[PDB]
C-alpha cells in the first residue's frame, strides 16, 4: 500500500526534524536573556536536541527574542531568507508578538509577523525560560503533525 | 548522572572495535587460517612468489612440507 | 659569579630556551664521552645485508675459515653479552 | 651481433626442492651448516663466472645436497620439524622469536639423531 | 637619437628613486553583527580590516 | 574479500563518528552541570540518527557568488581523505600495510587542508575567506614541528612502518622515554584537527562559522563527519605512537580491545580539553609552536639522534 | 590494486553522499536565499578583494623549513650506516644550522607579524 | 625511449612554454617555474630508479631543496613588487626601459 | 590496462601541467600543480621510489598552501579567471589537450610514436629489472647515504638554506 | 629500557638475516635455471612467429659483447599473459 | 673541473657520485655496471678524441644497456609479427606463454 508507506515515511522525516531543531544564534533584547536561561543547566535545551548554531545556513528555527525595530527589520528578513528550508519562526515576547511596550513607537515594527511568517507565539514580557521551552515543545508537536508526503501522494 | 554517558561510549567503543577485529579475521579466512604474509622488502616478495609456484594451486599461502620431498 | 647570575635570569624568563640549549648540548657532548658509542658501529658492521662471497682457497689463508663453524673469522660473543 | 647461447630445456632439468619458505626458514640454520660446501662452491662459481650458464652443474649439486639434507630430516625428525615450521608459517613475518619452544624440540632432535 | 617611439622617455631620477605610487590598497570592510554571536544581536560593527 | 574489508572499515568509522557527536554533547553537558541529549532515544542514543537524517533532507544551498565546482569538490575531498587516513592503521593489522605509513599519513593530512582552503575560497564570502586564511596560518604553525616530533620518535622505532611501533613498544610504552615529545605531539594534534583551544578556522564566536559558514544540509554534514573522523584517527595514531598495545598473534582481538580503550580515552581527553580552556588567538598559536615547541623539538631531535648511538641502542632497520 | 580500490571506494562514498544531499531534499531557490552571508546586511565590496597577509615572512620561512625535514626524515635509515662518526656529525650539523636560522629570524624580528 | 619519457618531456616543455608566455600575474609565472622543477624531479627520479644508480637516489631530494630556495626567493620579490604597485602585474615592472 | 599504469598517470601529469601552464587564476593553477604533484608521486612510486614520490608530494602540498595564501593577498582580482572565462587561457588549454590527445592516440595505435624524437609504446614495464631479492630498499639506502657519502652535499645545502633565510629577510625589509 | 630492547632486536635481525644467507645459494640456483628456461621458451616461440620474416635471425643479440647480460622485463616475459607480466613487474610494489 | 683543487688537496668532494660503477652503499650494483666499467677502462687515459672512435664498441653496448632502444625495437617487431599471424589464423601461442 502506498498510503501506509508514505505515512511511515512522514513519521520518519517529521521525527528527524523535530528531534534535531537548531535555532539560529539570534537574539534582540531582554527576551534573549530568558533564551539564555533555556540553554542554562536547569532547562538544558540541548537535552531535547536543541542546539544553537550561528550560521543561518545551519539553522532550522529563528527565535525572534526581543524588539524588532525598523532599522533592524531588513537584517532580520535577510537572515531568515538565508535559512534553508524547512525553516520555522518562533515569536518570543510581547515586543516580537505585536510591539509590546513599544507598540506606539515611531521606530518599532508592530509584530515580527509583518516581516516573517510565524509558527509559534510565546507570550510574556519576557516569557519565563520554561514558557519558551513550552513554546519549543509546541513547535515540535506542530512539526510532528506535518503531512508533506501524505499530501504529495494525493496530488 | 554521569554514568548515563556510558551507553553512548560503549556504542562508540563497539563500532571502533569492529574494523580491527574484521581485518584480522578476514586475513585468516583469506590466507588459510594464518596471518597475511607481510612483504616489505623484495626478498620477502620473492619467497612469497616462490611459494605460489611451489603450492601447485597458485596460492602463496598453501604450504608444502616434507611430504613434498620424496 | 656571572655564570649563575645569567643562568638564573634565563631560567626565570625563558625556561623553554634554557631547556633547549641544555638538551642540545648533551646531544653534542655525551656521544664523545660514552663508552658504549663504539658498539654502535660494531653492531652496524655485524649486520649482514649482503651475501658473504667465499674466497678461492689458494692454499695459504690460515686466518680464513673453511666452514662457518670453524674457529676462524670474526665472532659475535661480544654481541651476545651486550 | 651474435646468437645468445642458451642451454636446452633438457640441460636445465633437476629435481626441485618444492617446500615453502617457512620450511626453508625453519631449516635454514642447520641447512647452512650441513650443505656449506656445495653451496659455497656454487656461489664462488657465480661470482667469478658472472654467467648463470657457466654454473649449471654447480647449481644441480646445490639442489642435490638440499634434497639429501631434507631427506635426513624426514627420516629421523619429521614430527618435531613439522611442528616447528608450522609455527613459523603462522607468523606474517615468519619470526623466529615466536617459536623458541618448537625450535628447541627440533634442535635437540637433530642433535641427538644426527 | 630621438625617435617617435621614445618621445615619451624621461631621464631617470637623479638618485634612482622613483616617487611612491599613490595607489590605495583598500582595507576590507566587514559587517560584524548584528546577527553574530559576539555582537549581542543588535550591534552592526562596521570594521575596516587589513588582514 | 578485500571489498568487504573496506566496508567493514568505513561503515564503522562513520557510525563511531555519529555517536562521538552524542558522547561529546553528553560529556560537555555533565561537565557543564547539565545532561545533554537524553530525550531522543534512551539516553539520547537516537540523537545522532535524527541529526543525520535532518541534514540530508535539508535544502542544500549553492551561494550565488560561489565557484560551483570547487564548492562541491571541497566537502567530497574532506570526507574522502578523512576515510583514507584509516587504511594504514594497524589495529593490529592494517588494511593496507605500507612501508612508509607515517609518511603517507603526513602527506594525506597536508592534502586535507585544501578542503578547508577551497571550500572557504569557493564560498566567495568574507567570513569564509577569513576562516580559510586562518587554516593557512594554522598549517604553517604546526606542520614543521609535527613532522620533526614524529622523526624523533621514529629514531627509536627504526622505520616509518606503523606496525613496527607495536614491536618497538612490546616491553614498554614509548610515552616513558619520550614524554616531552608526547606532550608536544598531543598539542599538535589539537591544532592539526582544528580542535579547541585551536578551533580557529571555524571560530564560532569570532567568524560565525568561518570556512564553512555558507554550507548547509548534506554538504555541511560532510565537513562535520570529516573533522570528527580525523579527531578519532589522530588519537588512534597517538595511541600507537606512545601507548603501544602488546600484540598476541593468536589472540588479535585482545590487542583490539586494549587499543580501542586507549584510543577512546584519548578522544575523551579532546572533549575534556574543549570544556576547560578559552580559545587561542591565531597569531598566538603561531608563536606557541615556533617560539616554544620548535626550539625544544629541534633540541630533542638532536638528542634522539645521538642517544641511540651513544647508548648503542640503535633499532633494527627491519 | 588494494590501495587504488580503497581510495576509489572512499571518494565514491563521499560523492554518493553529496548526490543524495542535492537530489533528495525539496528545493526553493530565490535571489535573497542564495545571497552572500554577512550577519544580515549586504556585503561592502567583493570577497575577492586582496586580503593582506601579516605573517608573510613566516610563510616564506615555512617553505625553507619544510624542506629541511625532507633532509632529516632519512635519519632513521642513515643511523644504520657503519660510518657513524660522519653521519652523526652531519646530522647534528644540519639541525644546528636550522636552529641558527631560526634564532636569526627570531632575533631579527621576522617572527613578529606586520601591524 | 620508453613511453613514460614522452609525457615527462612533454610536461617539461609545456611548463617551459608556460613560463616564456607571460600573462599579467607574476604569481602565475612563478607557478610555471615550480612546475618545471617538478617535471625535472620526476624525469631524474625515473632514470636513477630504473638504472639502480643507488647513490644518485639522493640527487632528486637535493633538487627539491634548491627548488624551495628559488620559490622562496621568487615569493620574496613578489611581496616587494606587490608593495610597490598594489598588484603583482608584470606590466608595472617597465621603469627600466629608460 | 593495468600494465599501462605509469602511462595513464603520466597523461594526467601533462593535463595538470596544461592546467597551470595556461595560467588561469593562480588559485586554479595551484590546483593543477597539486594534481600533477599527486600523480607524479604515483609515477615515481611505481618505479620503486616510495620515499621520493611521497616526499615530492609532501613538499609541493606545503608549497601550494603558501602560494594559496599569497594569492588571496597579492594575486587576486574581482573576477578570478577559470579556464573557460578567458579566450587566451582557453586557447592554450585546448591546444595543450589536443597536442596531448594526439600523442596518446598515435603512440597507442602504433605501439610507437615520433614526436620530434622516437618513443616506444610497448608499455613502460618492459624496461624494468627482472631480479630483485634484497632485504632492503635500494632507494632508502641511496638516500640515507647523504649523511655518510654526501658530506659535501650536506654542507652546501645546509649553508644555502641558512643563507636563504638571511636573504629573504633582507629582500623584504623595505 | 629502550636500549636493552633495541640491542635484542638487533640480535634478532642478525639471526633473521643469516637464515636468508643460508638459503641464498639454493634460491640463486633456482633463479638461474628459471631465467634460462624462460629465455629458452621465448626463443622457441620466436622462431615460429618470425620464420617467414626476410632478414630475421632468431635469437640475435643486440650487444657487440658476448658477455652474459641480465634480461629486462620485456625480454623475459615478452610473450606471456598480462596476469604474469603484471605480477612480475608491479606485484611487489602493489602488495598492500 | 676548471680548477682541480680536489686533486691538489686529495679531497673527494663530488666525484664519488659521478659514475654508477663507483662504490655504492652495501655494494649494490647498477644495472649497467659491467657496461660502464668496460667503457671507462677502454677510454681511460687516451683522451676523448681517441676514445670517440677506439672505444665505440664499448660505448654503443653501454648505450644499449642504458636506454635499451635496440631491444625495444626487436621486441616491438616480434610482437607485431605475432598479431599479424593471430588475426590471419596462422599461429597459436603455447600454453606456457
Ligand atoms: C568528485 C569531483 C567533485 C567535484 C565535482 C565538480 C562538478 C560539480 C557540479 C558543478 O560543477 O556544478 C554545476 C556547474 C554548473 O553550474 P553553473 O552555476 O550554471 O556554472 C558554473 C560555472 O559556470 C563554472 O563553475 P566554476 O566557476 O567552478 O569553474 C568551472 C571549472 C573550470 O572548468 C574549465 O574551465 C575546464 C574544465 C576544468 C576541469 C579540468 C581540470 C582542470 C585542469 C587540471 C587538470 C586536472 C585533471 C583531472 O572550474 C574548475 O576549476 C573545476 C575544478 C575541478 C577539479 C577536479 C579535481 C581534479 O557545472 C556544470 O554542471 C556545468
Ligand atoms: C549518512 C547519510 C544519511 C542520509 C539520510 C537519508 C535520509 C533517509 C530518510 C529518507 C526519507 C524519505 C525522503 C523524504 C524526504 C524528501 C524531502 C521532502 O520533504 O520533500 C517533500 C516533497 C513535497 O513535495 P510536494 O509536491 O508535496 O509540494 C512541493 C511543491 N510546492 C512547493 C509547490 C508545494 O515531497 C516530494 O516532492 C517527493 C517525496 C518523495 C518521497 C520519496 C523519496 C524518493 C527518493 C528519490 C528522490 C530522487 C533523487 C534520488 C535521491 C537518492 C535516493 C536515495
Ligand atoms: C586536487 C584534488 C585531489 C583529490 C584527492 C584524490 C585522491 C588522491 C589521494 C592521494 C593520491 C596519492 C596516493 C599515493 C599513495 C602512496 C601510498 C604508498 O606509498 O603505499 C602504496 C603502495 C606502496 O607500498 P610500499 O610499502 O611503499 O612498498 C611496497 C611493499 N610491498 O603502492 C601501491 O599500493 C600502488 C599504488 C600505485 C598507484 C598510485 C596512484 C596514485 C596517483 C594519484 C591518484
Ligand atoms: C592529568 C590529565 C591529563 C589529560 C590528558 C589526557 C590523557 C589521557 C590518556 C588516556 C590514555 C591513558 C592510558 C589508558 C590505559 C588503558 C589500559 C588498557 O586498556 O590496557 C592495559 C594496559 C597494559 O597493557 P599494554 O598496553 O598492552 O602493555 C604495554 C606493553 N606494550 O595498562 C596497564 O596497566
Ligand atoms: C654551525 C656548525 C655546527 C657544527 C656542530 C658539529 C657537532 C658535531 C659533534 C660531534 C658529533 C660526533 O661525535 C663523535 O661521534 C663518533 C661516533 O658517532 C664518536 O666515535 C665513537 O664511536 C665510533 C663508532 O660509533 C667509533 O668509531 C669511535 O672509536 C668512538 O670514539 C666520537 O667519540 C664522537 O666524538
Ligand atoms: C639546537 C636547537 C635548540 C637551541 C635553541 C635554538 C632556538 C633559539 C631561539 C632564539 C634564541 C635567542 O633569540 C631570541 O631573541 C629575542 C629577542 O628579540 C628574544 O625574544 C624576546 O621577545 C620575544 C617576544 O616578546 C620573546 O621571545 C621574549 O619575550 C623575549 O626574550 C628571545 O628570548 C630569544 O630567544
Ligand atoms: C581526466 C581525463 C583522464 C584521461 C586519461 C587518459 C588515459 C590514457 C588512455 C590509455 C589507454 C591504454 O589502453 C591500453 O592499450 C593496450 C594496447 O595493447 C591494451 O592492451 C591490449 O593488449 C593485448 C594485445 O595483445 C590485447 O589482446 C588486449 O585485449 C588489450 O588489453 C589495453 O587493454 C588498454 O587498456
Ligand atoms: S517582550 Fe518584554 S522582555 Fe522581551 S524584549 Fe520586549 S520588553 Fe524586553
Amino acid at each position: 500500500r502506498g498510503e501506509y508507506v508514505v505515512a511511515k515515511l512522514d513519521d520518519l522525516i517529521n521525527w528527524a526534524r523535530r528531534s534535531s531543531l537548531w535555532p539560529m544564534t539570534f537574539g534582540l533584547a531582554c527576551c534573549a536573556v530568558e533564551m539564555m536561561h533555556m540553554a542554562a543547566p536547569r532547562y538544558d535545551m540541548d537535552r531535547f536536541g536543541v542546539v544553537f548554531r550561528a550560521s543561518p545556513r545551519q539553522s532550522d528555527v529563528m527565535i525572534v527574542a526581543g524588539t524588532l525595530t525598523n532599522k533592524m527589520a531588513p537584517a532580520l528578513r535577510k537572515v531568515y531568507d538565508q535559512m534553508p528550508e524547512p525553516r520555522y519562526v518562533v515569536s518570543m515576547g510581547s515586543c516580537a508578538n505585536g510591539g509590546g511596550y513599544y507598540h506606539y513607537s515611531y521606530s518599532v515594527v508592530r509584530g515580527c509577523d509583518r516581516i516573517v511568517p510565524v509558527d509559534i507565539y510565546v507570550p510574556g514580557c519576557p516569557p519565563t525560560a520554561e514558557a519558551l521551552l513550552y513554546g519549543i515543545l509546541q513547535l515540535q508537536k506542530k512539526i510532528k503533525r506535518e503531512k508533506r508526503l501524505r499530501i504529495w501522494y494525493r496530488r | 548522572m554521569w554514568f548515563e554517558v556510558l551507553p553512548g561510549i560503549a556504542v562508540m567503543g563497539v563500532c571502533l572495535f569492529i574494523p580491527g577485529m574484521a581485518t584480522a579475521r578476514i586475513h585468516r579466512f583469506s590466507n588459510g587460517g594464518k596471518e597475511k604474509r607481510v612483504a616489505h622488502y623484495p626478498y620477502q616478495w620473492y619467497l612469497m612468489e616462490r611459494d605460489r609456484r611451489v603450492s601447485g594451486v597458485n596460492r602463496s599461502y598453501v604450504s608444502k612440507g616434507l611430504e613434498n620431498i620424496d | 659569579e656571572r655564570v649563575a647570575a645569567f643562568l638564573k635570569n634565563v631560567w626565570a624568563k625563558e625556561p623553554v630556551l634554557v631547556a633547549s640549549f641544555a638538551i642540545a648540548g648533551l646531544a653534542v657532548i655525551l656521544p664523545t664521552l660514552s663508552p658504549y658509542t663504539k658498539y654502535s658501529l660494531m653492531i652496524n658492521r655485524a649486520t649482514p645485508y649482503n651475501y658473504p662471497v667465499p674466497l678461492r682457497d689458494d692454499g695459504n689463508m690460515p686466518d680464513v675459515p673453511s666452514h662457518p663453524q670453524d674457529p676462524q673469522g670474526p665472532s659475535l660473543e661480544w654481541l651476545k653479552r651486550l | 651481433p651474435g646468437i645468445v647461447e642458451l642451454p636446452s630445456l633438457e640441460d636445465l632439468k633437476v629435481q626441485e626442492v618444492k617446500v615453502s619458505s617457512s620450511v626453508l626458514k625453519a631449516a635454514a640454520h642447520h641447512y647452512g651448516a650441513q650443505c656449506d660446501k656445495p653451496n659455497k662452491e656454487f656461489m664462488l662459481c657465480r661470482w667469478e663466472e658472472k654467467d648463470p650458464r657457466r654454473c649449471l652443474e654447480e647449481g644441480k649439486l646445490v639442489n642435490q645436497c638440499a634434497l639429501e639434507f631434507f631427506r635426513q630430516i624426514k627420516r629421523h625428525c619429521a614430527e618435531p620439524f613439522t611442528e616447528y615450521w608450522t609455527c613459523i608459517d603462522y607468523s606474517g613475518l615468519q619470526l623466529f622469536r615466536r617459536c623458541r619452544k618448537q625450535q628447541a624440540q627440533f634442535d635437540e632432535c637433530v642433535l641427538d639423531k644426527l | 637619437y630621438p625617435t617617435k617611439e621614445t618621445a615619451h622617455w624621461k631621464p631617470p631620477p637623479w638618485n634612482d628613486v622613483d616617487p611612491p605610487k599613490d595607489t590605495l590598497v583598500s582595507n576590507l570592510t566587514l559587517n560584524f553583527g548584528p546577527q553574530h554571536p559576539a555582537a549581542h544581536g543588535v550591534l552592526r560593527l562596521v570594521m575596516e580590516l587589513s588582514g | 574479500m578485500f571489498m568487504i574489508n573496506i566496508l567493514m572499515l568505513i561503515i564503522p568509522i562513520l557510525l563511531a563518528v555519529a555517536f562521538l557527536t552524542l558522547v561529546e554533547r553528553k560529556v560537555l553537558g555533565y561537565m557543564q552541570l547539565r545532561k545533554g541529549p537524553n530525550v531522543v532515544g534512551p539516553y539520547g542514543l537516537l540523537q545522532p540518527i535524527a541529526d543525520a537524517i535532518k541534514l540530508f533532507i535539508k535544502e542544500p544551498l549553492r551561494p550565488a557568488t560561489s565557484s560551483a565546482s570547487m564548492f562541491i569538490l571541497a566537502p567530497i575531498m574532506a570526507l574522502g581523505l578523512a576515510l583514507t587516513m584509516w587504511i594504514p592503521l594497524p589495529m593490529p593489522y592494517p588494511l593496507i600495510n605500507m612501508n612508509l605509513g607515517v609518511l603517507f599519513m603526513l602527506a594525506m593530512s597536508s592534502l586535507a587542508v585544501y578542503s578547508i582552503l577551497w571550500s572557504g575560497w569557493a564560498s566567495n564570502s568574507k567570513y569564509a575567506l577569513i576562516g580559510a586564511l586562518r587554516a593557512v596560518a594554522q598549517t604553517i604553525s604546526y606542520e614543521v614541528t609535527l613532522a620533526i616530533i614524529l622523526l624523533s620518535v621514529l629514531l627509536m622505532s627504526g622505520s616509518f612502518t606503523l606496525s613496527t611501533l607495536i614491536t618497538t613498544q612490546e616491553q614498554m610504552w614509548l610515552i616513558l622515554p619520550a614524554w616531552p615529545l608526547a606532550m608536544m605531539w598531543f598539542i599538535s594534534t589539537l591544532a592539526e584537527t582544528n580542535r579547541a583551544p585551536f578551533d580557529l578556522t571555524e571560530g564560532e564566536s569570532e567568524l560565525v562559522s568561518g570556512f564553512n559558514v555558507e554550507y548547509a544540509a548534506g554538504p555541511f554534514a560532510l565537513f562535520f563527519m570529516a573533522e570528527y573522523a580525523n579527531i578519532i584517527m589522530m588519537n588512534i595514531f597517538t595511541a600507537i605512537l606512545f601507548l603501544g598495545t602488546s600484540h598476541n598473534p593468536h589472540m588479535p582481538e585482545l590487542y583490539t580491545i586494549n587499543f580501542t580503550i586507549k584510543s577512546l580515552l584519548l578522544t575523551m581527553s579532546f572533549l575534556w580539553i574543549r570544556a576547560s580552556y578559552p580559545r587561542f588567538r591565531y597569531d598566538q598559536l603561531m608563536h606557541l609552536l615556533w617560539k616554544n615547541f620548535l626550539p625544544l623539538t629541534l633540541a630533542l631531535c638532536m638528542w634522539h639522534v645521538s642517544l641511540p648511538i651513544l647508548t648503542s641502542g640503535i633499532p633494527p632497520q627491519t | 590494486m588494494n590501495l587504488m580500490l580503497a581510495l576509489l571506494t572512499n571518494f565514491t562514498l563521499a560523492t554518493l553522499l553529496v548526490i543524495i544531499a542535492f537530489w533528495l531534499p525539496q528545493l526553493n531557490v530565490y535571489s535573497e536565499k542564495t545571497s552572500p552571508y554577512e550577519c544580515g546586511f549586504d556585503p561592502m565590496g567583493s570577497a575577492r578583494l586582496p586580503f593582506s597577509m601579516k605573517f608573510f615572512l613566516v610563510a616564506i620561512t615555512f617553505l625553507l623549513f619544510d624542506l629541511e625535514i625532507a633532509l632529516l626524515l632519512p635519519l632513521p635509515w642513515a643511523s644504520q650506516t657503519a660510518n657513524l662518526n660522519t653521519m652523526l656529525t652531519m646530522a647534528l650539523f644540519l639541525i644546528i644550522l636550522l636552529a641558527v636560522s631560526l634564532a636569526y629570524e627570531w632575533t631579527q624580528k621576522g617572527l613578529e607579524w606586520t601591524e | 625511449m620508453s613511453m613514460v619519457y614522452m609525457n615527462i618531456m612533454m610536461a617539461f616543455t609545456v611548463s617551459l612554454v608556460g613560463l616564456l608566455m607571460y600573462r599579467s600575474h607574476l604569481m602565475s609565472s612563478l607557478l610555471c617555474l615550480e612546475g618545471m622543477m617538478l617535471s625535472l624531479f620526476v624525469m631524474a627520479a625515473l632514470t636513477i630508479l630504473n638504472s639502480h644508480f643507488t647513490l644518485a637516489s639522493m640527487m632528486p631530494i637535493i633538487l627539491l631543496v634548491f627548488a624551495a630556495c628559488e620559490a622562496a626567493l621568487g615569493l620574496s620579490l613578489l611581496v616587494m613588487v606587490s608593495n610597490t604597485y598594489g598588484t603583482d602585474y608584470v606590466q608595472n615592472l617597465n621603469l627600466l626601459q629608460c | 590496462m593495468m600494465l599501462y599504469i605509469v602511462f595513464i598517470l603520466s597523461v594526467i601529469f601533462v593535463m595538470g601541467f596544461v592546467g597551470f601552464s595556461s595560467k588561469p587564476s593562480p588559485i586554479y593553477g595551484g590546483l593543477g600543480l597539486i594534481v600533477s604533484g599527486g600523480v607524479g608521486c604515483g609515477i615515481v612510486l611505481n618505479f620503486g621510489g616510495s620515499f621520493l614520490g611521497l616526499m615530492v608530494f609532501l613538499i609541493y602540498l606545503g608549497g601550494m598552501m603558501v602560494v594559496f595564501g599569497y594569492t588571496t593577498a597579492m594575486a587576486t582580482e574581482q573576477y578570478p579567471e577559470i579556464w573557460l572565462s578567458n579566450k587566451a587561457v582557453l586557447g592554450a588549454f585546448v591546444t595543450g589537450l589536443l597536442m596531448e590527445f594526439f600523442m596518446v592516440y598515435y603512440v597507442l595505435k602504433d605501439k610507437e610514436v615520433e614526436v620530434v624524437f622516437e618513443f616506444n609504446g610497448l608499455g613502460d614495464w618492459v624496461i624494468y629489472d627482472t631480479g630483485d631479492s634484497g632485504f632492503f630498499s635500494e632507494e632508502a639506502m641511496g638516500i640515507a647515504a647523504l649523511y655518510s657519502y654526501g658530506t659535501w652535499l650536506v654542507i652546501v645545502t645546509g649553508w644555502s638554506l641558512l643563507i636563504g633565510v638571511v636573504v629573504i629577510m633582507e629582500i623584504t625589509r623595505g | 629500557s629502550m636500549m636493552k630492547w633495541n640491542r635484542e632486536r638487533r640480535r634478532l635481525q642478525i639471526e633473521d638475516f643469516e637464515a636468508r644467507i643460508a638459503l641464498m645459494p639454493l634460491l640463486q640456483a633456482e633463479k638461474d635455471r628459471r631465467v634460462l628456461q624462460m629465455l629458452r621458451e621465448n626463443l622457441e616461440e620466436e622462431a615460429t612467429v618470425m620464420k617467414d620474416v626476410p632478414g630475421w635471425k632468431v635469437g640475435e643479440s643486440v650487444f657487440h659483447t658476448t658477455r652474459w647480460v641480465t634480461p629486462m622485463m620485456g625480454e623475459l616475459y615478452g610473450l606471456r599473459a598480462s596476469e604474469e607480466v603484471l605480477s612480475a613487474t608491479y606485484g611487489f610494489i602493489w602488495y598492500t | 673541473p676548471f680548477f682541480d683543487v680536489q686533486k691538489r688537496l686529495g679531497v673527494d668532494l663530488d666525484r664519488w657520485m659521478t659514475i654508477q660503477s663507483a662504490e655504492q652503499p652495501h655494494k649494490i650494483p647498477s644495472r649497467c655496471h659491467a657496461f660502464e666499467k668496460e667503457w671507462i677502462e677502454c677510454a681511460h687515459g687516451i683522451g676523448s678524441i681517441r676514445a670517440e672512435k677506439e672505444c665505440k664498441i664499448e660505448f654503443e653496448d653501454f648505450r644499449e644497456c642504458l636506454l635499451r632502444q635496440k631491444t625495444m625495437k626487436r621486441l616491438h617487431a616480434i610482437r607485431r609479427q605475432r598479431e599479424k599471424l593471430i588475426k590471419e589464423g596462422k599461429y597459436t601461442p603455447p600454453p606456457h606463454h
